[PDB]
């Protein structure tokens, strides 16, 4: 336990919980949902402290964006645009106000789309941004400092 | 009151060394006047809204120099001659009349811009 | 400037003040015309944060006259307070 540092809690869409929220919840729909996720198809994924939360969604957010079938422009354009800064995110290629920014878009495709994979992209990314928020200013701050 | 102003600081305008009483017999005048229209006017409520209350520091307070913040009007020397226009007003609206309903409707919709 | 002290004593003393003080045309007292490269700032809006223009729409927000009275006890008011008598300058009051 003291070496996981988030689970998927049921699926790919289902935003990833921590052990901060995941300490006691159960796995069912309700708390899911009041867990700001969902037990979905209960597709569990144990991730320590070792990998990155970043690099662990960025494989996650381009395998999203290698499936989405572009029909209605939000996922189409979207998903894709949220590759590329979110690819910045995994050196820190990235303002602070751009994880701001990020949520807007995660906002503007949540719902707006033809389909669930639209706002099924827009989970992931949000949960991330809401949990390992501090994780994501520092990992910007080294990487500007790396690059001075 | 005071010491008679050598110019009220408008050409044209003159100093009136008697100022109190005429604007008392000034504004009984408009009161004078305002009884030939009918009390429905409502020309004649503001009028004496404004008429006699009006009246009531001038013939109370004497001192025009007081009463220029009484009225809150600027100088007096102009506010007598402001009560010659209501004086003025009130005549050119013993012949307009203006209380009966519109004399035309506006004709469709000449109104309502844009177009 | 070039001008001696001689017929510069002629302008002082004619004029009444002295004019070597500030003169009518310029020297090297003007910035150069070279001047370096601004960085003009951004907009205050120019966020890429919540920034959506559905906030600031001076063009849309505006509304058409609004309806008070048409053809289709009381008291007496003014359109607006009378204007209130300025006082002196106090730096000059009579030229
Ligand atoms: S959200 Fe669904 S419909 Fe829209 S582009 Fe993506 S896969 Fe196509």
């Amino acid at each position: 336990w003291d070496n996981l540092l988030a689970v998927i809690p049921g699926g790919s869409s289902t935003p990833l919980i921590p052990k901060s929220v995941c300490e006691t919840v159960l796995m069912d729909f309700d708390a899911l949902v009041q867990a700001q996720t969902g037990l979905g198809t209960a597709a569990v994924i144990v991730m320590d402290r070792s990998t990155d939360i970043v690099k662990a969604i960025a494989r996650l957010i381009e395998f999203y964006k290698h499936e989405s079938c572009g029909q209605c422009t939000p996922c189409r354009e979207g998903v894709d645009w949220m590759n590329k800064v979110m690819a910045r995110f995994v050196k820190g290629d990235a303002r602070p106000a751009e994880i701001d920014s990020l949520w807007e878009i995660s906002k503007q495709i949540e719902g707006h789309t033809i389909c669930a994979l639209g706002d099924g992209a827009a989970w992931p990314v949000q949960g991330l941004i809401r949990h390992f928020r501090p994780e994501l200013e520092e990992r910007m701050q080294q990487f500007a400092l790396q690059h001075q | 009151a005071g010491l008679l102003k050598k110019t009220t600081g408008l050409v044209g305008l003159a100093v009136c060394e008697t100022p109190h009483e005429r604007l008392k017999i000034l504004y009984t005048k408009i009161l004078d006047v305002l009884g030939q229209i009918p009390k429905n006017a409502a020309y004649r409520k503001y009028t004496e809204q404004i008429t006699n209350e009006k009246l009531g520091m001038v013939k109370a307070e004497p001192d025009v120099k007081k009463l220029e913040e009484q009225l809150q009007g600027g100088q007096i020397e102009e506010v007598i001659l402001q009560a010659e226009n209501e004086l003025s007003l009130a005549r050119k609206m013993l012949r307009w009349k203006p209380w009966e309903p519109l004399v035309e409707e506006p004709p469709a919709n000449q109104w309502k811009w844009p177009i | 400037a070039s001008a001696t002290r001689v017929i510069q004593l002629l302008r002082n003393w004619a004029s009444g003040r002295d004019l070597q003080a500030k003169l009518q045309l310029r020297y090297q007292e003007i910035s150069k015309r070279t001047q370096p490269p601004p960085k003009l700032p951004v907009g205050p809006s120019h966020k890429l944060s919540n920034n959506y223009y559905c906030t600031r729409d001076g063009r849309r927000e505006a509304m058409p006259p609004s309806i008070v009275m048409s053809s289709q006890e009381k008291k007496a008011v003014t359109p607006a307070p009378p204007i209130k008598r300025w006082e002196l300058s106090k730096d000059q009051p009579y030229l």
